[PDB]
């Protein structure tokens, strides 16, 4: 009665096509065809991914579509036991019967399935802690002669699943034990459709749904989703939906006569989205809120003219196909507001993974872990096809003091050799740092990996200052006049971030002394172009 | 670090086993010889 | 160890039970060779 | 039998609706409703925050608020075990009953809970660390498998406690495991009015409690007090009113509650008052103009760091020439700030500490004042922070790049 | 009863009237009233000062006060063990008697 449909898995067609192709296939056609080439039977299949993405689903499927005995099944490292000598017999147990079956009845035996489960906490690399933690070396050589020893078995089918393939022994994985590997990866967006549809036919069902909700819309909106977030998505929404028929859940708990006409709108979806689920592998409004937080105002021509050099640089790295990954350098002085102008670069890109690497987040962390915590973000951008990456603050990063100079040098070869490496095959990358003092990078022979720089400039003209004074607009007509008349005919040299800290520090005298105590402040900060 | 397991090796091993052994039905068939034979001397 | 000194001390009362088994035997073939001296 | 107000728990309205509309929505309506849409349960909750606020106390209630059966309780790293393959056996022991049950009955089945405490314990990250300790590695592995395997469970729930929400592994934290984090805070003033309406009931039900005592007033006089201070306030009032009658018409006054106020309770997130009369040890001498100048200059300062909202982080740097009377000053513009949350960050505590110490110990400080609506911190003699000497010149690279990232980072929104 | 100087010792004035107001006022007094009030008990002190000045003297002489147990001495260095799991087991054996107590006997 098997049906692929009923499987309910979406969005892995090409992953089950290539098991079946490679597994099933020669446990179908006909046995006396199949007798005249004298070939052997696969018996091994691995699979691993990031966590939430259908690896036991698949497992569990795939149990029960075969008409044979029951699977056995281990949970992680249940066979360790504490006597000498009592941790194989364990091992030893699993193959018995399909050893006397294939001893008993020939070449017609059946099919026995075994499901490792966290294989990574019991096959970990022979000889990795001076012969092993003593139970770690036996087990593996155990279960190394068995899957393939001296005497011949061809009725099993062992399938493993872990998340760090990096671990399990090199022997396990050759082509004659676990020959099948495949990697369960994040879905595209016909992915999320084929989910979606999944969980919601049975609600769309008994007309439990309502009419408003549009199916297509939710599946763009959410991007870079894993496979449990959208049943995550879709359980909270029920919640959300079904709460509303508890009225009295502080006194006692009692039910309505509506419940009858419970119906799913889009609200309760929206609601969900704004609040329950956050992704991992996506982004979130907050970091952006964190970075720009006095929002982005035309005060002048250059805003717009580093704007449009950034959409260049992201329309290049969306097109082309020689140069997969480019970068770009922003440079200005200090209080400049540059930050804010590469994380704005960021949002409207709109590709799907946008990560900011700032040293927030390493106080007091050694080189080591400030290299290896790099590393990691680095990592995480090579698994999707489109990514945007900003590091902050290179000086600080590099612990760079005038004196001396003193700085470290681990982290300036990780970033040196970071620029450089190419993602695999079929991927784009964009890099945006941003730093304060162009020089000393220069010295280290660090301009020669970025691809191009662009600069940031201050005001340094009194209709400018004015313009970004009646944006801001804290002084009234008159105050504004009586600033014009006094700094019209003169230059300035003045960052935003240091106007506006002198707006609120003016703003503290009484109502009659603010623009004395700010032309004085103006006056004091001094110019020095 | 200190955290280090162990391993027991296991000198068990004694008296017969529980009354699973034969003792018990080895001395059921006693007591009915012995009615025989005090039925034959009586 | 209460587990395995309450099952140690029923093993224990196992032992006096093979005794007590054992000697029952004795007597029992003991009281036999009396009786079948006693006939002749 | 159950209603809210007998739970004895207050100043956490919303958290608890929260969790009551996440977690217990699905299992009290109609079954015939819930099997046409086939969603499954939750399967956890999470609880993080400073401490005493109330944590053990929620769960304890949730655990007998139900018609479950009695929840079993692990206390800390009581599984750890020294004989190879026995901490997974205690891990696996806890599920048990529930698959029994499970399997004999099906959907119709109760419900179970599993209540671990202080879960930090157990499950730490499962790095390489070129081969991690097993007591991590293979304990995390079983409880991953035990948790959502290959075989379906449906009437479990697991709540767990945690201090440091850094340090546990983030595969145990995704929709389908521990999927509820709730963060649990100081109260604000309504939280601090029922927190003393609640516990001093049963002393008005008597008539032990004098008709001069206003609790509008303790709910203001006390400000980030933790839930677990106040209790304890009211106890040392009780205590100061019964010593009383030691050589039937006992009762409770203003006095004993100012008294204990005062002298008994000290809260952490609060000001203390000693460390001004340590640092200010003559009083404030007015022998000109510069003194008024500096001070007007610093209540200007104050007064724009509390009525801003562009500039929610301000700096001032205090410096002349030697023995000129610093630290005094920067006191006293502290002490004249009144806010809720003052604390000074000298070298003197940190004598012989190396770089590392230093740090976590000005992060340690910073953190916490990161959890109040206003704060105020003193950062004195520097060049003593950073290991300063003119021959060479040497000094500590570590702490001037932490005081560097740590001067321009931004609190969380709104304080 | 008080009498900080019969008990043997002295100059403790201070350092014992204080800690008898503060922690031990709700053990004394008639249980009625207490139950009444509905307030708990104390669940410990700190005893902090030069070495040789007579605090675990202080300590027995408490416990006998109150008609209470045979004190549990415990040594702070001696806890630690070098497996996993063993030092935990020792600190997690001292709170025996009293969870069973109170299972057995109630209230
Ligand atoms: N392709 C998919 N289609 C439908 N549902 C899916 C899919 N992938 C995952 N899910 C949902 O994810 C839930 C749990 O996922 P699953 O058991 O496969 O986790 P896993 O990522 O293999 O586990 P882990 O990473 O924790 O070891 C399943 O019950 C199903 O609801
Ligand atoms: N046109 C603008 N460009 C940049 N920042 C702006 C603009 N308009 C307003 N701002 C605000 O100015 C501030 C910019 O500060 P930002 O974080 O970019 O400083 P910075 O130049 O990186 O500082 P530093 O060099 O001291 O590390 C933010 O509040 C931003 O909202
Ligand atoms: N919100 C509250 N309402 C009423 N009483 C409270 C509240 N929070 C705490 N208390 C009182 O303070 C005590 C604090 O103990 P509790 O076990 O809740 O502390 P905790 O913060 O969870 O613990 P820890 O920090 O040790 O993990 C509670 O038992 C109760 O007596
Ligand atoms: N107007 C005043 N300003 C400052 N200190 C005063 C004043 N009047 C009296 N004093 C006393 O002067 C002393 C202040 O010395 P303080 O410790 O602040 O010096 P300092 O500048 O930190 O010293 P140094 O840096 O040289 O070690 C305190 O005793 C304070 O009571
Ligand atoms: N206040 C005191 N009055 C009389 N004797 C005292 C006093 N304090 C300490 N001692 C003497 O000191 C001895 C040991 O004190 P000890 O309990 O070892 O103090 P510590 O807790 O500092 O070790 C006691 O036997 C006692 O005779």
């Amino acid at each position: 009665d098997w049906n692929f449909e009923k499987m309910g898995i979406g969005g892995l067609d090409k992953e089950f096509s290539d098991i079946f192709r490679r597994a099933f296939a020669s446990r179908v056609f006909p046995p006396e065809i199949v007798e005249q080439m004298g070939c052997k039977h696969v018996k091994g299949i691995l699979l691993y991914g990031p966590p939430g993405c259908g690896k036991t689903l698949l497992a569990r499927q795939i149990g029960k579509m075969l008409n044979a005995r029951e699977p056995k099944v281990v949970n992680g490292p249940e066979i360790l036991n504490k006597y000498v000598g009592e941790s194989e017999a364990n091992i030893r147990k699993l193959f018995a019967d399909a050893e006397e079956e294939q001893r008993r009845l020939g070449a017609n035996s059946g099919l026995h399935i075994i499901i490792f489960d966290e294989i990574d906490a019991i096959c970990k690399q022979r000889g990795s802690m001076a012969g092993s933690t003593g139970v770690h070396d036996t087990v593996v050589n155990q279960l190394l002669s068995k899957i393939d020893g001296v005497e011949q078995l061809n009725n099993i089918l062992v399938i493993g699943m872990t998340n760090r393939p990096d671990l399990i022994d090199e022997a396990l994985l050759r082509p004659g034990r676990l020959e099948v590997k495949m990697e369960i990866g994040l879905p595209d967006e016909k992915g999320r459709l084929q989910i979606l549809h999944i969980h919601t036919a049975r609600m769309r069902g008994h007309q439990l749904l309502s009419a408003d909700v549009d199916i297509k819309e939710l599946a763009v909106e959410t991007k870079n989703f894993s496979g449990a977030e959208l049943e995550g998505l879709v359980r909270a929404a029920q919640s959300t939906a079904m709460n509303r028929h508890i009225k009295a859940s502080t006194k006692v708990e009692v039910d309505m006569e509506k419940a009858e006409s419970l119906q799913v709108t889009r609200g309760d979806f929206l609601a969900s989205l704004e609040n329950d689920i956050k992704p991992a592998f996506g982004t979130n409004q907050e970091d952006y809120a964190s970075y720009i937080m006095n929002g982005i105002i035309k005060w002048g021509d250059p805003v717009t003219r580093v704007l449009d050099d950034g959409e260049l640089l992201v329309q290049q790295t969306k097109n082309s196909d020689r140069t997969p990954l480019v970068s770009v350098l922003l440079e200005g002085p200090p209080h400049s507001g540059k930050t804010a102008l590469a994380a704005k670069i960021a949002e409207e890109s709109n590709f799907p993974f946008i990560k900011i690497c700032s040293p927030d987040k390493m106080i007091g962390f050694s080189e080591t872990a400030k290299c290896q915590a790099m590393k990691k973000i680095f990592d995480d951008a090579y698994k999707s096809q489109l990514s945007c990456v900003v590091v902050d603050d290179i000086e600080r990063l590099l612990d760079y003091v005038p004196i001396g100079p003193r700085f470290s040098n681990l982290v300036l070869q990780a970033l040196l050799v970071l620029l450089k490496k190419a993602p695999p095959q079929g991927r784009k990358l964009l890099i945006i740092g941003t730093t304060s003092r162009k020089d000393v990078l220069q010295e280290m022979e660090m301009l020669n990996a970025f691809s191009t720089t662009i600069h940031v400039p201050n005001i340094a003209t009194g209709e400018q200052l004015l313009e970004a004074l009646e944006l801001l607009g804290n002084f009234k007509d008159k105050e504004r006049t009586t600033i014009a008349q006094q700094v019209k005919g003169k230059k300035v040299w003045i960052g935003i971030k240091k106007l506006l800290m002198l707006i609120e520090m003016s703003l503290q005298m009484d109502p009659e002394y603010r623009v004395r105590k700010f032309l004085a402040l103006l006056r004091e900060e001094g110019a020095s172009p | 670090n200190p955290a280090i397991f162990a391993s027991g090796i296991i000198m068990d091993s004694s008296i017969s086993k529980q009354a699973l052994s034969e003792i018990e039905t080895r001395h059921s068939e006693i007591i009915k010889l012995e009615n025989s034979i005090r039925e034959l001397h009586d | 160890m209460a587990e395995d000194a309450d099952m140690r001390n029923e093993l224990e009362e196992m032992q006096r039970r093979a005794d007590q088994l054992a000697d029952e035997s004795l007597e029992s073939t003991r009281r036999m060779l009396q009786l079948v001296e006693e006939s002749k």
